[PDB]
């Protein structure tokens, strides 16, 4: 039950990914704000 | 038994990156049923604004705004040690 | 589907994103249809 | 929200405004004319459309519904000068008009 | 109003928002299944 | 505020950042008598 109870609530946590809109944030600089520390590095060489 | 995460690390990544990508909005309507596609620059820029400092001012120290946010950002760096109380909290959790 | 079991994996597909316009303004998404 | 009486609590019936179907609506962040000394408006708990009641028209409309409406005093303030905002020479709200 | 709907439309879509209010109400008592959360917390703090 | 841009001249400034601006409809609002209030003949 305790498993249980915390998949749930991190279900719960997750599921704001299905309804929330967002817009493509560009790689590096956005405007002048640098935002590259907190963006996933894309590399072609491997997965993602 | 030591029971598997509910989700990959890869739909954390997911859940990390919409979090990301949902800063940006017009953060100055009534409800939450629209969605404004304005740039993450302009919704920080609305934000000082919003906080007290006039267009003026935003306008005329642009740049100085962007540096000292990088900076910031930069710093974010050095905060991942044991002084910090955050990171405490962290391997605090790991630790039990 | 009352024979075997099968394995899938957990993926959440957020809505389409909206990106931004290089015209004067910006877009945004206004409801037109609602529930309660 | 409606509380009613559970067995070992309250139950919360949270009614919510949820929206189905959406239209991208091309909004300004702001419009004015072109005077020295400038004369800036803002919307009001909404958003300055272009789409018309059914270019350089721009209307008002709600957050939570679309439905363009002439630009008033009614749903528009006044502001300092943005750089973003619409320079407007032609179809002036009444705001706008000096 | 204040959560962003105009007058207009509110004087407009009377009869559709008080239909649509009145279907929300009577599909409340759907969620009284085990499927639903808060049922099943409800049930959860009987049951301990 | 009372500084000038670079007394009896008044400007308006931001709450977070000190920069004075000529006070116009769009940082000001109309409000009922006040006795606190200065009043202004020039
Ligand atoms: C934006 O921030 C990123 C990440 O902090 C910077 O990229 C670093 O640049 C330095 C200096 O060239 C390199 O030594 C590092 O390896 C880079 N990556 C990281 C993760 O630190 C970047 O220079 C910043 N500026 C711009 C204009 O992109
Ligand atoms: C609306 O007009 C204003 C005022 O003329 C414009 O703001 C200027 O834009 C230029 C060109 O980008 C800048 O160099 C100036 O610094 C801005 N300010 C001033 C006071 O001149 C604004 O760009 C125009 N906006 C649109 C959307 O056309
Ligand atoms: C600005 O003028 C108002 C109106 O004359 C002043 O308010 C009066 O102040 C006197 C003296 O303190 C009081 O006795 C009165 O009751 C106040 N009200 C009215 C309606 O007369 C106010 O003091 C002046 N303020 C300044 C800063 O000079
Ligand atoms: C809203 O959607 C309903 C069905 O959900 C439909 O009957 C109605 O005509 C729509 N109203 C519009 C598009 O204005
Ligand atoms: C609005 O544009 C998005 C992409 O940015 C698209 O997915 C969506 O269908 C559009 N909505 C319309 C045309 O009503
Ligand atoms: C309708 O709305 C769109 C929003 O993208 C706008 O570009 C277009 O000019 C509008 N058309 C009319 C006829 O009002
Ligand atoms: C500068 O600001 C001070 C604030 O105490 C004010 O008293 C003073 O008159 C101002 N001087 C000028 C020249 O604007």
């Amino acid at each position: 039950g305790a498993n249980l109870r915390q998949d749930e609530s991190i279900a719960n946590l997750f599921s704001s990914i299905k309804t929330q809109n967002t817009q493509p944030l560009q790689a590096g600089l956005n405007g002048d704000f640098n935002l590259t520390m907190l963006q996933i590095p894309q590399v072609t060489t491997g997965e993602r | 038994k030591v029971l598997p995460p509910l989700y990959d690390p890869y739909m954390e990544a997911a859940y990390t990156s919409s979090l990301l990508g949902s800063i940006a909005g017009a953060s100055w309507t009534a409800g939450l049923s629209s969605f404004a596609a304005i740039p993450f620059a302009q919704s920080i820029f609305y934000r000082l604004n919003g906080v007290g400092i006039t267009q003026q001012v935003l306008s005329e120290n642009q740049k100085i705004i962007a540096n000292k946010f990088n900076q910031a950002l930069g710093a974010m760096q050095t905060g991942f040690t044991t002084t910090n109380l955050a990171f405490n909290k962290v391997q605090d959790a790991v630790n039990a | 589907t009352i024979d075997v079991f099968q394995i899938a994996t957990l993926n959440f597909t957020s809505p389409l994103t909206l990106a931004p316009i290089n015209s004067t303004g910006f877009v945004v998404a206004v409801p037109t249809n609602f529930t309660f | 929200s409606f509380a009613i009486n559970a067995p070992n609590g309250l139950y919360f019936f949270h009614v919510g405004y949820q929206p189905t179907s959406h239209v991208n609506a091309t909004a300004a962040y702001g419009l004015c004319n072109t005077e020295n000394p400038p004369k800036c408006i803002a919307p009001i708990d909404g958003y300055f459309v272009l789409n018309q009641t059914i270019d350089q028209q721009w209307y008002y409309t709600g957050s939570s519904f679309f439905h363009p409406e002439p630009i008033t005093e009614a749903n528009s303030k006044y502001v300092s000068m943005d750089v973003k905002f619409e320079n407007l020479t032609n179809k002036l709200p009444p705001p706008l008009l000096s």
